Order: C-alpha cells, then structure tokens, then sequence
DNA sequence: ATCAGAATCCCGGTGCCGAGGCCGCTCAATTGGTCGTAGACAGCTCTAGCACCGCTTAAACGCACGTACGCGCTGTCCCCCGCGTTTTAACCGCCAAGG
C-alpha cells in the first residue's frame, strides 16, 4: 500500500546522521574536479588523498550551509526550501557581494 | 630514508594514563597530531604579535601564559594555566 | 560536466543536513555555488603547486589553501 | 583510446634513463610526459601524427 | 630529559627546536617550552577525556573520529574554540527541528 | 493639520542618516557603560579617548551589520516588522553564538 | 550600574534607520542591549588582557586595535 | 642614481622594507629582488585604489578625500570589496540600500 | 615614527594632481598599507616554512600576491612588479 | 484505541586486519663550558586622565490617538514523495581483421 509523505525522509535523516561516509561517490566527483582544475592549469596529476580531502571539505561545507538555509526556511513560516533562501544565507555570510 | 615526525607516542602515553582500557584508530591519532599543530601555531603567532607589540624579542613563560588566556576561553584556560604554572614550579624548583 | 551531480546526492546532502522538503531550482543553484567554491579552492591550490615547481598538487597544498580561506580541516596531515 | 607507452628517453631533471612514460590523448590533443622516478610531469599539445619523440622534443625546448 | 625533570610527557627540546626554526623570535628562554608543553598536555587530556566518555557512550573500545567530533560539538567552550574547525569523517549533531516533526 | 499618514518620515530619516557621516550613540553614557564592564576583570583602569572612539565606531558598525541582515530576514519573511528571532537567526548564521 | 539601561530607544531607532530598518517591534531593545553587552564583554576582556601583559595600568587605542584584529572584526583608522 | 628608489624609479623606500623584513623575524635571510618586488606591488595598490578615491571624491565637488569617499569607492568596486570583506573603515557607514518595497508607489 | 604621507602625496599627484586629503584619510590609508604589508609578508613566511626555503626571493612574493588578491588586480600587479624588476635590473 | 505489518534494533559469529607490541638502531637532547647584551630594575619628568561644576539646550519620556501591517483563518490548487518501472554509469571478457 502507500505510505504517507514526510515520514521516510525523517527516518532516513535519523539514518544519515550516523555514518560519516562520503555521500558523493568518487569517479564523477573526480571528473568534475579534474574538468575544473584543467581550466587553471594542465598536466596536474592529483594525489588521491588530496581528492578525498576536497571531497570531505566540500560535503561538510554544503551540509552546514544547508543547515543554515533550512533554519532560514523554518523562520520563513514554511517547511520547503527555496533558492532565495540560499541567497539569503549566502548574503548573510558574504560570499557574493 | 628521510625521518618524518609524529606526536603519536606522547599523546598515546597520555591517553594510556587517563584511560588504560581504551584503544584508538590511527587516523584519529593523526587528527590529534594536527590538533597540536594548529593550537601550537595559533599560540606562536600570538607570541610573535606579543613580541612586536612589546618591541622585545625574548620569549619567557609569562608570554605563553598571556597568549593562552588570550586564545582560549576562560575556565578551561585558567585550569590550563594552573597546570602549566604548577609544572613550572615543579621543574624550576629543582634543576 | 557539472551535471554529474545527481539529484539524490544533493538530497542526501539535505538529509545529513537534516532537511525535509525540497523544491525544484535548488539543484542547479547548488551546482553553481559548489562550482564557485571549488573554483577558488583549486585556483589557489594550483597557485601553491605553481610555486612548488612540481606537476602534482600536494594534499599539503590543499590543506594550506583551506587554511588560507580560513577553512581549517584536520585529519590528513595539516 | 589513450596510448600509454614507455620510452628510452632520459628525464631532463633526475637523469634516470628509460624512466619517461608518454601518455598521448588524441581525442583531446593533449600529450603527457611522466617520470617513473622523480615523479615530474609535462604537458604539451599533440596532433594526430605525433609520437613519443615529438613531445619529448617539445620538452627539451620548454626547458631551454 | 627535561620533560621527566619537569615530570611531564611532552618532549621539551623538540619544541625548543621548533621554536627556533619557526622564526618565532630572536632568542628563546629557558622554561617557556615547558609551560607550552604543559598547556598542550592539559588540552589533549581534556579533549581525549571527553572522547573516552564518548566511547563509553557507544560502548566502543577503539576511538573513531565520530566520537571526536561529537565530543567537540557537545562541550561549550571547546566548540566555541573549534568553530572554524572541521574533521574528515566528522558528521554533525544528530539534530531535528521538532517543528518539522509530524503531528 | 498636516498629520500625514505615514511613510515619508522613516524613509526620509533613512535618507538623512545615509547622507550622514558621524556617530549616533552619544558619548558619555556609552563611556560609563564601558567602564562598568571594565570594572569587572581588573579594577581601576585608565583609558585614552581614541580607544573609546574606536570602540564606539566598531560597536555601531557591528550593530549596523546585524540590522542589515535582520532587515533582509524580515523582507524574506514577507513583513516589514522586525522580530527578535530574526536577530537570533542572523547571529546563528554568523557563528557568533 | 544601570548604564546598560542608558541605551536609549531613539538611539536604537537611529541605528535602525542608518541600518535601513523601517518598522521596529517593541520586543527588540533589551535583546539588542544584551547582544551589545556580550560583544563588548569579549572585546574589553581581550583588550585588558593585552594591557595586563603590557604592565601599564592604562589601555591604549593601539591595544584595542590589536585585540579586535585578534577577533577578526578588524578595524582601521587609528593605526595598529 | 645613488638611492635604490631612484634606481627603481619608484616612490617607496626599499631599504626600509628590507629592514622591516630583517626586523620582522620573517625569514633568516632576505634577497635583493623581493623587497623591490613587494614595494612595487604596494605602489600599484596605492595608485589603483586612489584612482577610485579620486573619482569618488570628485563626485561631490570636494578637493579633499573623506573616509566616506573611501568606503564608497571600496564598496563600488568588486575586487576591493571582496578584498575588504572583514574590513571596516572608521567614519565609514554603508551604501544607500533603499529596498524597492519602501518607496511610496 | 614614520608614516607614509608624502609617498601618498606623490602617488596622488601622479594620479589626480588637483586633489586634497584630510588627516584621518591618510591615517586610514596607512592602516591599510600596514595591513596589506603584514598579510603578504606573513603569507610569504608561510611559503618559506611550508616549502623549507631558508630565504625569500621575488618569486615567492609573486605567488603570494596571487594567493591574496583576485584576478585582475593580481595580473596587473604581477605586471607592475616584473616591470620594476626589469628597470631596476637594467640599472 | 488497535491490528498487521514494514522498519529498525540487537545478538551470536567469524574473519581478517591493522593496532599495538616489540626490537634493534643514531641522531638530536643532553651536559658542560664560555662570552654578552636585553632586560630587570632604579629612577626623572611632564601629560594626561580624572573629577567636578556652571551654563545651554537639544534631546528623551509620557501620553493621545488613530491605524494598519501581523496575524489567525480560510479555501484552494499544485506539484514533490514515493513507489514503481525501466535504464544507463560503471566495469569485466570476445571478435577484427591488420601486423
Ligand atoms: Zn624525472
């Protein structure tokens, strides 16, 4: 039969607050990073441990920025995220002018 | 073979002191080594600023004390100052 | 390219963040901000390796570039 | 498909002979020299006619 | 060793060496590295003591880094210290806004 | 008379205070508050005036930034009335707990 | 004593207007006072500690400059 | 040219900077080209930002640069604003930020 | 205890030569210059200790200016620095 | 409430692997001895921080009073959750014909 919405998401929130393993798996992330660096320089063989470092820092970064964005939306008398929420949080932190 | 550094055995002994029945992972030992690195670096940078805002180039323990209670928050800092001061007394009282 | 980021990946990012309900334009906005983040990071990382006169970016240089953006990360010898 | 070829060239820096590997990516016209010893790397553009002696020649001129 | 002569556990002279090669001053006093080493010693004692309690919680014997991140994120002054600090295999607080819990 | 149902007063004074240069909090009560906070960790401390002026400068700048992000939080709240938990969310995102 | 209550509502108004804030709620002022107070607590603690090692019973502008650079809220203008 | 400043054709004292490096506890030794290089970078930064200072002060028919001019010229730049993000100027204030929801329509 | 005042006057006369200045404007400028000098120099010292090089040449200064300032400013600054290196090296 | 049944927790189990013991080195801590000036300290001098008050006045406080955004409610309409259905990134085993 059909389950009622919202439940499975929070259950897997309780599941995904447990294992600190990396969410984005390796190969596509590696291709994206390689396709990026190339724009800055050529022939740059990446240490794989450095790639794991980039992956870790990126994922924790985005998770924390999501936390602030989520609390913005909770303040915004809503439950669902919006892109304007990300703009608000970034405008508070000061990445963009 | 170039000889590399770690602080693993020292804090390893300290861990064995405070918890004899406790194991540890290797990566976490590296994390603690990086931890000591970071705290040491912030302290030393505050020491260099202590020098240049005091126009002096000698480093004594007094500067280390004022550096620690500049960086660390109060209660933790005062306990650490107590530990360091009692160690200063126990060492310099003897040779 | 940038479209190697899957939808359930950013969903899992919401989950470890603990976020419940998801809109639409979130995905492309996420990819954009992630891109600019990695742009600054890997730019000054390759700047470090440029000074290194060597063809491989060190993990050390990655760590120090994170320090240069005030994003100090332990764990990997820093 | 990429070509991974070992050569009998001497690295211009570490001087180990028979330790330079050439990776020629013709799909993107990018050739890559690698040292199996000191680990240095050098990139240069390649055409369709190029061979390990073509980029190793470009590496000699890039130093001097 | 001066550390034993200070009755402590961190090597003095290594730190005295690193103070020299850090361009940290022009001259280096006698007992300043002893004081700094003791500071380090009490800091890591407090941190890993809370980590030991964190392992007592999960009933784990070997320390995983998740224990470390949790014990950082629980205590107040430590978390205000390491605010700009993240750790690989870190994770975050198991935290749920109850306004998003269902009714 | 010319009572004026509102709108020009607030925004006009915003125009004036953004044409402005100098401070807003006047000197003496701020100084006495500073000395009361100062009388808590080491007694009996003396001061030069430029330190106090810097303190007043950075204080007003700190609060101006709080007000700016609070204002954008309110605009995202589809309101013009501010709220306290706006400021609490702003300081939550700023990491200054 | 009570100079925390020396903070006036029209000053908070003026700060909101240069801050660009239009509409002011009433439950704001003492919260503002508390945040301002904690700010200045950490500031003057660090400045006085810098002067503690200075061995001079008077704190300078330079001291407060250096201390606020330590917080990373770094302000120019008065040299340091 | 006796002086190295005239030997560089610049406006800053180089041996000043070299002594600053020596009385810095920065490195142990300092070469000959680095202080010249850094002083030239400084001189470029001064001239570059003073350009925006000159235009921003000329915006108000005033011969003298005020701090408000400097803050305006910084915030009207992009690279300098992301440069000076954690930075505050004395007697600065901020930009005119009048939101569109506020004007009487 | 020297400030950089006439240096500022000569830069100003080289750019907008009909322009005055207040005292505290000069003060903020010298605050600025000292901050920038300290940030670059400390970053160069990080270059040394992260690279085990017992001194610092101009190449370290170039890469540090890359590490601090973003693109357009960085490239124009590298250009001006190398031009100064050139004219000082020629004589 | 209330039962059926998904979802998760939690208990032996075994396996395998790296944490930790361990052990033989050698290079920096040590130990001891020798110049030296940086600074701990004594002391001189004049500035400036402090306290106080009288006079001026503009700035705050209280209230009178309307009023209009904030908010609780409502209906509504729509578009993400989710579960199902393919389906293709990612990753190991065979025909080309040219050499
Ligand atoms: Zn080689």
């Amino acid at each position: 039969h059909r389950y009622r919405p919202g439940t499975v998401a929070l259950r897997e929130i309780r599941r995904y607050q447990k294992s600190t393993e990396l969410l984005i798996r390796k190969l596509p992330f590696q291709r994206l990073v390689r396709e990026i660096a190339q724009d800055f320089k050529t022939d740059l063989r990446f240490q794989s441990a450095a790639i794991g470092a980039l992956q870790e820092a990126s994922e924790a970064y985005l998770v924390g920025l999501f936390e602030d964005t989520n609390l913005c939306a909770i303040h915004a008398k809503r439950v669902t995220i919006m892109p304007k929420d990300i703009q608000l949080a970034r405008r508070i932190r000061g990445e963009r002018a | 073979r170039s000889r590399k550094e770690s602080y693993s055995i020292y804090v390893y002994k300290v861990l064995k002191q405070v918890h004899p029945d406790t194991g540890i992972s290797s990566k976490a030992m590296g994390i603690m080594n990086s931890f000591v690195n970071d705290i040491f670096e912030r302290i030393a940078g505050e020491a260099s600023r202590l020098a240049h805002y005091n126009k002096r180039s000698t480093i004594t323990s007094r500067e280390i004390q004022t550096a620690v209670r500049l960086l660390l928050p109060g209660e933790l800092a005062k306990h650490a100052v107590s530990e360091g001061t009692k160690a200063v007394t126990k060492y310099t009282s003897a040779k | 390219n940038i479209q190697g980021i899957t939808k359930p990946a950013i969903r899992r990012l919401a989950r470890r963040g603990g976020v419940k309900r998801i809109s639409g334009l979130i995905y492309e906005e996420t990819r954009g901000v992630l891109k600019v983040f990695l742009e600054n990071v890997i730019r000054d990382a390759v700047t470090y390796t440029e000074h290194a006169k060597r063809k491989t970016v060190t993990a050390m240089d990655v760590v120090y570039a994170l320090k240069r953006q005030g994003r100090t990360l332990y764990g990997f010898g820093g | 498909i990429k070509q991974k070829l070992e050569t009998q060239f001497t690295c211009l820096f570490c001087n180990h002979d028979n330790s330079v590997v050439c990776t020629l990516d013709k799909k993107n016209s990018i050739g890559l020299l690698e040292c199996k010893k000191c680990n240095l790397s050098f990139q240069a553009p390649i055409n369709s006619l190029s061979q390990p002696i073509d980029i190793y020649s470009d590496w000699i001129d890039a130093c001097e | 060793t001066r550390s034993s002569r200070a009755g402590l556990q961190f090597p003095v002279g290594r730190v005295h060496r690193l103070l020299r090669k850090g361009n940290y001053s022009e001259r280096v006093g006698a007992g300043a590295p002893v004081y700094l080493a003791a500071v380090l010693e009490y800091l890591t004692a407090e941190i890993l003591e809370l980590a030991g309690n964190a392992a007592r919680d999960n009933k784990k014997t070997r320390i995983i880094p998740r224990h470390l991140q949790l014990a950082i994120r629980n205590d107040e002054e430590l978390n205000k210290l390491l605010g700009r600090v993240t750790i690989a295999q870190g994770g975050v607080l198991p935290n749920i806004q109850a306004v998003l819990l269902p009714k």
